[PDB]
């Protein structure tokens, strides 16, 4: 039984030396004898390789005191419908030096804003992970042949990163003290939080007493949406996927049956406003 | 494509820790609350007759330890985090870390929890010959 969380895309066909390995089922068959692994003399460490890693398939079904839940029920979202910020991602894929990950490539919200990141990814080398770019392309489909200008236009992480925070906090520092991703088949938009996403107990903003929301790596603060200038973080946020209320076909088909004013221009920021909409039609309309 | 690194046991507390501000302290209350801790290390068979250092270049277990493979029982590499070191480098991955018997059952957590000593080598209240 093995997950495809930190898979290894690299095209090595051997695994690591058991110093370097991170798990037991990444150490090289050659190591492993009578249940465990065993050092060999004259079999030396690899000390130039660049392994990337998968970040797909985040489960956070944790129940740990003091930290709270991300993903939130249907109850709970509406209540919190002045916090929803429709959220979907269009990636790319790795390719040449590893294959088998997909890279965020355009971030788009409800509020009409796309970001489009360098394709970067999680590589592990001898001395630690490195947050990098990465060899990327758009997967291939005459659906996606928007994406291919995408991948010269690119921002750094660190910047993206920092221009989410900034539109969100525009966004609801007058509507609410949260957020609410509303999204639609969740799983690549939660591995592309990891890129912009920080969680840990409940605290209060560095100036005031309302909720943190932002996380600064600058100077290991928090901070709500009005005070957060700066900040690079998205901290505690909620989310909810809107897919597992019922709908059996695609996104588009489900919006389509309550709303005609969203066209499909085919953009993460356009499945993001249909994404929110949908969501809305159905918790508060008739 | 690719290969697989983990176990479904580990999903949840690296998923946790993975996001976390301070990840340390997450995978500290994740236990608390309840939790396993990471299992899937790379423990390693040895003669036990070896210095009983803490961080070593091959298998130093003595009688009262165990040795794993020193990248498997840090949280940072486990997880593909950042190190919290001013460089951002590990001083496990590449060695083999000596372990307490009674201590074997949560690697990951030992190395968070502990010191090695710079004179003796040794793991501070674990064989230190110091103080
Ligand atoms: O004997 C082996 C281990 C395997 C591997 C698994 C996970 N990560 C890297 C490599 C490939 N060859
Ligand atoms: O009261 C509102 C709702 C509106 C909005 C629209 C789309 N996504 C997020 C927010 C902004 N102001
Ligand atoms: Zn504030
Ligand atoms: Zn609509
Ligand atoms: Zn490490
Ligand atoms: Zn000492």
């Amino acid at each position: 039984n093995v997950t495809g969380l930190f898979k290894d895309c690299s095209k090595v066909i051997t695994g690591l030396h058991p110093t370097q390995a991170p798990t037991h089922l990444s150490v090289d068959t050659k190591f492993k004898t009578e249940g465990l692994c065993v050092d060999i003399p004259g079999i030396p460490k690899d000390m130039t390789y660049r392994r990337l890693i998968s970040m797909m398939g985040f489960k956070m079904n944790y129940q740990v005191n003091g930290y709270p839940n991300m993903f939130i029920t249907r109850e709970e979202a509406i209540r919190h419908v002045r916090a929803w910020i429709g959220f979907d991602v269009e990636g790319c894929h790795a390719t040449r030096e590893a294959v088998g990950t997909n890279l965020p490539l355009q971030l788009g919200f409800s509020t009409g804003v796309n970001l489009v990141a360098v394709p970067t990814g999680y590589v592990d080398t001898p001395n630690n992970t490195d947050f990098s770019r990465v060899s990327a392309k758009p997967p291939p489909g005459d659906q996606f042949k928007h994406l291919i200008p995408l991948m010269y236009k690119g921002l750094p992480w660190n910047v993206v990163r920092i221009k989410i925070v900034q539109m969100l906090s525009d966004t609801l520092k007058n509507l609410s003290d949260r957020v609410v991703f509303v999204l639609w088949a969740h799983g690549f938009e939660l591995t592309s939080m990891k890129y912009f996403v920080k969680i840990g107990p409940e605290r209060t903003c560095c100036l005031c007493d309302r909720r943190a929301t932002c996380f600064s790596t600058a100077s290991d603060t928090y901070a709500c949406w009005h005070h957060s200038i700066g900040f690079d973080y998205v901290y505690n946020p909620f989310m909810i996927d809107v897919q597992q209320w019922g709908f059996t076909g695609n996104l588009q088909s489900n919006h389509d049956l309550y709303c005609q004013v969203h066209g499909n221009a085919h953009v993460a920021s356009c499945d993001a406003i249909m994404t929110r909409c949908l969501a809305v039609h159905e918790c508060f309309v008739k | 494509a690719g290969n697989a690194t983990e176990v479904p046991a580990n999903s949840t507390v690296l998923s946790f820790c993975a996001f976390a501000v301070d990840a340390a302290k997450a995978y500290k209350d994740y236990l608390a609350s309840g939790g396993q801790p990471i299992t899937n290390c790379v423990k390693m068979l040895c003669t036990h007759t070896g210095t009983g250092q803490a961080i070593t270049v091959t298998p130093e277990a003595n009688m009262d330890q165990e040795s794993f493979g020193g990248a498997s029982c840090c949280l940072y590499c486990r997880c593909h985090i950042d190190h919290p070191n001013p460089k951002g480098f590990c001083d496990l991955k590449g060695k083999y870390v000596q372990i307490p018997t009674t201590c074997a059952n949560d690697p990951v957590g030992f190395t968070l929890k502990n010191t090695v000593c710079t004179v003796c080598g040794m793991w501070k209240g674990y064989g230190c010959s110091c103080d």
